[PDB]
């Protein structure tokens, strides 16, 4: 820890160091929105009841699947006022803005991966 | 018509029924007038809060952006505050990088794209709203109008809103360029007077200028002074 | 770490004239593999940039900056003001603040509208600062402030500016092992760009 | 959702009318009167009295757990009118939003911000 | 009972596949036949359009130095399939130092076609291929895909509109004598294609492939010369 | 475009250099080569709370080691119409981490129609700095008047906060804050406060190595915002005695190209 | 083949009919299918 | 370790090599062609850490044929270099502490030949004659001494022979025989191997 | 028929009806010329908005500029062209970042046609209504022009005309094109003649047309737009030539 049970499409990534975290501010930056949402969900589930996290997360799921196709930039106008970051500009949009992506994948491959078919 | 009821399908002539319906909806709203002059611009509109039960403060129409961009809606009330907040966020996002204020054109393009993004998708209605925005960059005044589908125009004397055809016809014979704000404000007041269903009062006009100082919004007593004059 | 390669760049503001100069050398520590390796990039027309440091990151940062500059120029219509590129490179460097690059860029150019000379500088991770008289950065940073401070003078014509930028480099860069063997001088006057190549000690 | 949107000019929220009116939200406006109540709030110059109405359907029901006047913050109230099953959720949502704002900015909220947040999330 | 791929009919007869086949049976024709050591892949151009340039619009695409390609139907889907096949061929060559056989790549294309028939949210690829090429052992090979999922190791079949007539003509003339030399195969395929087309030479393209000489299209002068030679019938 | 991409790119602080950086540093540490450095501008910052408003001030030297990189670098930024901050150490980080909060507060002020309150800035700065546990160091001195009254804060590079009536942070600060400890009295006047802070910053600038050149003050009184720069020049460079300018033809030349622009 | 690699023995026909039927049972609602497998097999 | 040199000229990009293997104290094979081929006009020399070299070269070689097969025409040496450098930098910094040296070649149809030198941190120069390995130290001066700016194809072989004789005489290791390939505007020509008895 | 409610269903005869209907959308836009000459590659346009209260904007409203040489012209629903032009600029710049050469035509036209088609296979999104016309130069194939399609059927056209009244304009262009020998001035005259032949015959003016060229000189491809006063004399010359028909 998985065995094999196309290398040109995905290659040149040794197994050595993905199970070896980089500079300690790695798991607190690669996964930040997920961790903040998890903490808020746990707090609400503990103090307010079991209805609020279920309702809010299923609202997230409902609003998530109306954006443009993955191979184009997503405006994400909605889901933002609902998340609570409506005006909380920070080190997430001014640095390496995804609109000007330096590298871009194939459309069919990206959409079929987003669907999870692969 | 079966080809209607869904914005993702083309009618067998070439059109989008939902987009035209939203355009008619935003046409059926509140009149608004914008005048571009050699010295500045003026945006004039009126509110439905006629009864004294309402308040002058709190809710307000012409919300400024940063210091040089000001807008006004002519559509659905609860359906442009999110858009305004997005516009302010975009202005600040541009301001952190490129340490110099947003020019108008880039903001217009970005807001038009974000508004259009809820047209091509499937399952969400388009925004019912159409808003003018005025800017002042490089010693020049800028005026633009946005459509529900999203197509900016370099308009000069648009009177879009309720009964906008009469406003356009009236304005097509008064504006002659090379004017200061003093005459432009009077022209806008006359255009609103042409179709108001009543007389203008001290608390029915929300004019806002964008001269080479910023986006000052005229105080109610100042509006009273101009209305009397 | 700015010793695995070499480099040194200046910038002097004269009288409606700005001058930028570099040193041509690329070698792996003691060894040397080539004599021609450009470190001056023609971004815009009357603007230039002066990357100097570890070369393998110089190339990458130059490519990314050129890409973003083309994007902004095409989208926004007209040319870029010299102050904007300052924040441009600041943002680009702070993009990887934790995984830092190795570049100490210098920007020198003219305003396309006012023709008022402008010179700035940057540190490793991006900290904007502007000096009126001159600025210098590179591997041999220590042995240039002394040469430049005395020889400088305000309100200099292009000829004296070229002489001063030549004298503050030609006999001030040879006092070091790495970063030698050739000097390129770029003089940017009001109407026409001009490039010159000096000759120095071949050691 | 594997049930689709019902076809019709007034059967779903995301379909515009031919003239451009949202009929579903108009039905929502008409829905408040279904429960049947009346609430009046008047502000003077130094007080903000709120009056409402209370109706007991029968005698067995207790008279202490049927109130329609909840509390949002330490010094903010509400006179929620309409279907109880939805006001009971908006009250919790407003309480959570108020707590979050107090945690993020460290002072009691002006009424306008709470109203705007509720309006946006509605 | 034909409004979704996932649904069936009271008798069976998955109908979206049949409709896709009907759509495929609307484009320009295509043929192909193997010989001793030769393969031809001639096609026919529906319209001249002298203003348009024949360089960009074409059907005989290259898939490898030993595998070529000719489709019929909607252009964009065929282009997507060819791109994916090129990528898969290169990936297989990278993962195993051995030039890819015809059967493997044609199976990959068939599987890619069949994958887009399992949910009523993705339409099937409506095209038909004529994969043909030389293996690593020297044996000439030819195949033919199908929109649904199938493929057969045909010999001298044809696709496109009006394919029954050309198929009958080919089956009524295919013999070991006609596949002995090189130019005999060209004569046979030209005689086959001359049926459906109005006038030969104007809008007929060929692609002669030899043993490890890579794909080589034919200029109009050689086509005219071959037609003139085949016009000596008595 | 590319043929080896699956997921859309995600913004934020990139980290695709540390793996190479660590091995390169290990290679270059034992070989006695040059080492990277940043502008660790250890500077004195002073602030006092007099009767009406607040007074701020800091020195204007920006070093990058043992060499004076700059002689004029503003240590006072802009956050709001009536809130100012100061930086200390690693100016690159402090510039961005103040500009971000300035923009956020501007958005809040635009959305509220009233002047911001200092406690909001304190809360946001504390939250951000504690979120980035260490690895970013910017000692700040946050001061500003609001609707309630004068305020002052002493944010640390780990998230600590205080509400002192006077504070001095930076590399060389003990001299200035000892001058404060000796001379300060409660409820002073405006000019006296300005003189006191000027004297403290002068003591700090003289009795230290990390500070030098000019000083400035940032009086932010209730109904008048002032920004004096520079305020006083304690040291003035002398004059060059002999002319050492080189004339035309002094330097040689090998090749030359002339290209005319428009 | 995976079972042979794991347990190091030969197959039993029931032990593979069960596996293939379990795979074919997934009709319904992830590369999951959406229609029943219109096929039939005679394992021998 | 190993040895790689390449001399430029008017219309050739002549490169040598060292057909040899490596192990602990043993020579596994005495003829191991290091010269991977890109196209009909491009070579790619590569010496580095074991395994990573043959993997990276294979990956970068089954990517240039894709461009030709997808666009009809062929890449240019400058594009090939600026692509190989980018791939090497992105992959090395990503997750792998590589150690590979490369020496591109090639002859386009507009500007003469082109020879590129690249270290293991993904730099890119355009030296007229470069070297790799350890023999670079002992042979680069010899290459520089006799290198007239213009060299005839006949004299290039003689210069290479002298430069290899000096290495074979003054080096610790036992490089027994070398390979020689010269590129012109006719494909990839080949020459008889250089073997020292 | 009933098989046109969603853009994922075929027809008994075999056809995608939704994309066929979307093909008619580009039939309600201004005409677009763009004949190809020996040296330059002229590109005319049309400005539908001819109202009296519109201020001028830079680079007209149709002709764009992609990276340094290639331009484009749009038609149909203009609300969906600002996204395509932006993404196409992005793909060109991304290719330049990858390989340090100017982009060829194919690696741009095919790249955009890929996305344009991909929105016609994942039902739930309406296809883009556009008829983008391309233009540019490279060093591999000289000067060439391409014309796109909402479904995606790009072909290397030498002279075409998208938009309304396309049939008559295309036919008369086919009947009056001097293939092989073609000059920039003669191409411009032919374009003016074609524009006068089409449209409602309003005699045209400087406030109804836009012209872009691609003269390549001095080893640096440039794109220039003719001035407002640079076409009035051209129209006058064409009118004089037309009136000089002699006859009796």
């Amino acid at each position: 820890s998985p065995v094999t049970e196309d290398l040109l499409r995905k290659g040149f990534s040794c197994v050595k160091n993905e199970l070896l975290p980089s500079h300690p501010l790695e798991l607190s930056e690669k996964n930040f929105q997920l961790n903040q949402d998890k903490m808020n969900f746990s707090t609400l589930r503990n103090i307010q009841g079991l209805f609020a996290p279920l309702k809010l997360q299923m609202e997230f799921k409902a609003v998530q699947q109306v954006q443009r196709l993955p191979f184009l930039s997503s405006s994400n106008l909605s889901l933002d006022v609902l998340r609570g970051n409506d005006e909380t500009i920070g080190f997430e949009d001014i640095l390496n803005d995804p609109s000007q992506s330096e590298v871009m994948g194939e459309p069919h491959l990206m959409v079929e991966y987003k669907l999870g078919l692969l | 018509r079966g080809y209607s009821f869904s914005l993702t399908t083309f009618s067998p002539s070439g059109k989008l029924v939902q987009i035209e319906y939203a355009l008619a909806a935003v046409a059926g709203g509140a009149p608004s007038v914008g005048i571009k002059a050699a010295n500045g611009v003026v945006l004039a509109t009126e509110k439905k809060q006629k009864s004294i039960l309402y308040d002058e403060r709190s809710v307000h129409k012409v919300e400024p952006i940063t210091k040089h961009i000001g807008l006004v809606y002519s559509g659905m009330g609860p359906d442009y505050r999110v858009l305004v907040h997005r516009a302010r966020k975009l202005a600040q996002q541009y301001y952190l990088v490129y340490q110099e204020p947003i020019p108008t054109a880039q903001l217009v393009q970005r807001v038009a794209s974000v508004m259009q993004e809820y047209t091509q998708s499937g399952g969400v209605r388009p925004f019912g709203v159409s808003l003018l925005i005025c800017g002042w960059n490089e010693g020049r005044p800028y005026l633009f109008q946005s459509d529900p589908s999203g197509a900016y125009f370099a308009w000069k004397a648009t009177a879009m809103g309720k009964n906008y055809v009469n406003g356009k016809t009236f304005l097509e014979k008064r504006y002659n360029e090379d004017l200061e704000l003093e005459d432009a404000i009077h022209t806008a007041i006359l255009t609103l007077k042409e179709s108001f269903e009543g007389q203008m009062t001290e608390d029915n006009i929300e004019v806002g200028i964008c001269n080479e100082a910023g986006f000052r919004r005229l105080t109610p007593t100042e509006v009273k002074d101009y209305l009397a004059a | 770490i700015m010793s695995y390669n070499g480099g040194a760049v200046m910038a002097m503001k004269g009288k409606n004239c700005v001058a930028i100069a570099a040193d041509r050398r690329f070698g792996i520590q003691a060894q040397m593999v080539t004599t021609d390796f450009q470190k001056i990039f023609p971004m815009g027309d009357r603007l230039y940039i002066g990357l100097a440091g570890l070369a393998t990151d110089v190339q990458t940062v130059a490519q990314r900056l050129k890409f973003r500059l083309n994007l902004y120029e095409l989208k926004e219509g007209r040319q870029i003001k010299p102050y904007t590129l300052m924040s441009m490179v600041a943002n680009l460097l702070y993009e990887k603040r934790f995984g830092p690059y190795y570049t100490e860029p210098v920007i020198a150019g003219l305003d396309p509208k006012t023709f008022k000379p402008f010179i700035c500088s940057l540190d490793l991770i991006g900290c904007p600062m502007v000096t009126d008289d001159f600025v210098v950065s590179g591997t041999c940073a220590e042995q240039m402030y002394g040469m430049c401070e005395s020889l400088w003078e305000p309100n200099m014509d292009p000829d004296h500016l070229f002489e001063t930028i030549s004298q503050a480099m030609l006999n001030a860069v040879d006092r070091d092992a790495v970063s030698g063997m050739g000097v390129i001088v770029h003089i940017i006057e009001k109407d026409k760009i001009t490039t010159r190549t000096l000759k120095a000690r071949m050691d | 959702m594997s049930r689709g949107s019902s076809a019709g000019f007034d059967r779903h929220i995301t379909i515009f009318s031919p003239e451009g009116r949202l009929y579903q939200v108009e039905y929502a406006f008409k829905a408040i009167n279904q429960g049947g109540l009346t609430s009046v709030a008047v502000r003077g110059k130094d007080c903000a009295v709120i009056v409402t109405q209370k109706k007991v359907p029968d005698k067995l029901l207790d008279s202490s757990t049927v109130t329609h006047l909840f509390k949002i913050t330490e010094n903010i109230g509400c006179v929620m009118t309409g279907m109880t099953a939805d006001s009971r959720s908006q009250v919790q949502r407003a309480r959570y939003e108020a707590a979050n704002w107090k945690y993020k900015y460290g002072y009691e909220i002006p009424v306008d911000m709470l109203c705007k947040r509720i309006a946006d999330i509605s | 009972y034909d409004r979704a791929i996932t649904v069936f009919s009271p008798d069976g007869h998955l109908f979206q596949v049949e409709y896709a086949q009907e759509a495929v049976k609307k484009g320009s024709t295509a043929v192909g036949v193997r010989g001793r050591d030769i393969v031809v892949l001639g096609v026919e151009k529906k319209s001249v359009a002298k203003l348009q340039d024949e360089r960009t619009v074409r059907k005989i695409c290259a898939l490898d130095d030993n595998v070529c390609m000719a489709f019929a139907g909607l252009t964009a889907d065929a282009r997507i399939v060819i791109n994916r096949a090129r990528v898969e061929c290169q990936s297989h060559r990278l993962t195993v130092e051995d030039p890819v056989t015809v059967e493997y790549i044609t199976r990959y294309i068939a599987s890619l076609k069949q994958r887009y028939t399992q949910s009523n949210g993705r339409r099937p690829f409506g095209i038909s291929a004529l994969i043909v090429g030389f293996d690593f052992d020297g044996t000439p090979r030819l195949y033919q895909t199908d929109p649904s999922g199938t493929y057969h190791a045909w010999k001298a079949n044809a696709i496109g509109r009006g394919a029954k007539s050309v198929r009958e003509f080919l089956e009524k003339n295919y013999t070991d004598e006609a596949i002995e030399t090189d130019d005999l195969t060209i004569k046979l395929v030209i005689k086959a294609l001359l049926e459906v087309v109005q006038s030969g030479g104007k809008n007929i393209e060929l692609a002669v492939m030899r043993r490890d000489q890579s794909l080589k299209i034919l200029n109009p002068e050689e086509i005219e010369k071959y037609v003139a030679e085949i016009e000596k019938e008595k | 475009a590319a043929v080896s991409v699956y997921a859309p790119p995600v913004g934020g602080f990139s980290f695709d250099n540390c793996r190479r950086n660590a091995v390169l540093e290990a290679d270059f540490a034992k070989r006695g080569y040059k080492l990277p450095k940043v502008r660790k501008t250890g500077t004195t910052i002073a602030g006092v709370v007099y009767k009406d408003g607040i007074v701020l001030g800091a020195d204007t030297r920006a070093t990058e080691g043992m060499v004076v990189a700059d002689k004029n670098c503003s240590k006072i930024h802009f956050i709001s119409p009536n809130i100012y901050c100061c930086g200390a150490g690693t100016a690159a980080d402090t510039d961005m981490t103040t500009q971000l909060i300035s923009s956020n507060l501007e958005l809040h002020s635009l959305s509220t129609g009233r002047l911001p309150r200092v406690v909001t800035a304190n809360r946001m700065l504390k939250q951000m700095l504690f979120r980035y546990q260490g690895y970013i160091g910017a000692a700040l001195v946050l001061g500003g008047v609001d609707v309630t009254g004068p305020h002052l804060y002493s944010i640390y590079p780990h998230g600590s906060t205080d509400k002192l009536p006077y504070v001095t942070m930076g590399s060389g600060s003990l001299a200035a804050m000892a001058v404060f400890e000796d001379k300060f009295r409660p409820d002073m006047e405006e000019e006296e406060a300005k003189n006191l802070v000027s004297e403290a910053i002068a003591a700090g600038i003289f009795n230290d190595l990390g500070s030098g050149s000019n000083i400035d003050l940032c009086v932010i009184s209730k109904n008048k915002l002032d920004f004096l720069r520079p305020y006083t020049v304690p040291n003035k460079k002398g004059t060059r005695l002999g002319r050492y300018r080189c004339e035309k033809g002094t330097t040689a030349v090998l090749t030359e190209k002339i290209t005319p622009l428009e | 083949q995976n079972h042979w690699f794991t347990y190091n023995e030969t197959m039993t026909v029931e032990s593979v009919t069960q596996a293939v039927s379990n795979l074919a049972l997934q009709f319904g609602e992830p590369g999951a299918m959406s229609r029943p497998f219109g096929v039939a097999l005679l394992f021998g | 370790m190993e040895y790689l040199i390449g001399i430029q000229g008017p219309d050739y990009v002549l490169v040598a090599s060292d057909r040899v293997a490596a192990s602990n104290i043993v020579q596994m094979k005495d003829d191991h062609d290091k010269m991977f081929k890109m196209s009909e006009k491009i070579l790619l020399l590569c010496v580095g850490e074991a395994g990573d070299t043959v993997q990276f070269a294979e990956y970068i070689q089954k990517n240039v044929q894709l461009y030709k097969m997808r666009n009809g025409y062929e890449l240019s040496p400058t594009a090939a270099a600026n692509f190989t450098r980018r791939n090497l930098a992105d992959c090395l910094r990503s997750r792998t502490p590589y150690h590979v040296n490369l020496l591109l070649a090639g002859y386009d149809e507009h500007e003469g030949p082109a020879l590129y030198y690249m270290d293991y941190l993904a730099a890119l120069a355009k030296a007229p004659f470069a070297a790799h390995g350890y023999g670079a130290f002992l042979t680069l001066s010899i290459l520089d001494r006799y290198y007239t700016p213009t060299i005839s194809r006949e004299r290039a072989v003689e210069l290479l022979r002298k430069c290899l004789e000096e290495l074979q005489k003054r080096f610790i290791l036992n490089l027994p025989t070398f390979s020689v390939r010269i590129i012109d505007k006719n494909g990839i020509h080949d020459l008889d191997n250089i073997s020292f008895p | 028929r009933r098989y046109d409610s969603r853009t994922t269903i075929f027809s008994p005869e075999g056809r995608l009806y939704q994309v066929e209907y979307a093909m008619e959308a580009i039939g309600h836009a201004g005409t677009c010329l763009g004949i190809l000459a020996n040296d330059g590659v002229l590109l005319a346009a049309e400005r539908r908005n001819i109202h009296k209260l519109l201020d001028e904007v830079f680079f007209s409203e149709k002709i764009y500029k992609l990276n340094e040489d290639m331009a484009c012209s749009v038609a149909g629903i203009t609300s969906d062209a600002n996204v395509l032009t932006n993404e196409l600029r992005l793909i060109a710049q991304r290719y330049l970042l990858q390989y340090q050469e100017p982009i060829p035509c194919e690696q741009l036209v095919t790249a955009l046609c890929d996305i344009k088609q991909a929105y016609t296979q994942f039902g739930g999104k309406r296809p883009f209504g556009v008829s983008l016309l391309y233009i540019g130069w490279d060093k591999h194939y000289g000067f060439q022009l391409y014309q796109s399609d909402p479904s995606g059927n790009y072909g290397g056209w030498k002279a075409t005309c998208i938009g309304n009244n396309s049939a008559a304009a295309v036919s008369m262009l086919k009947q009056d094109y001097k293939e092989g020998e073609m000059t920039l001035k003669s191409a411009l005259a032919l374009a003016i003649k074609v524009l006068n032949k089409t449209m409602d015959v309003s005699k045209l003016s400087a406030e109804k047309v836009e012209i872009a060229t691609l003269t390549r000189e001095n080893g640096k491809t440039v794109i220039r737009v003719l001035k407002q006063k640079e076409v009035e004399q051209l129209i006058k010359k064409h009118e004089e030539e037309e009136a000089k028909a002699e006859r009796e």
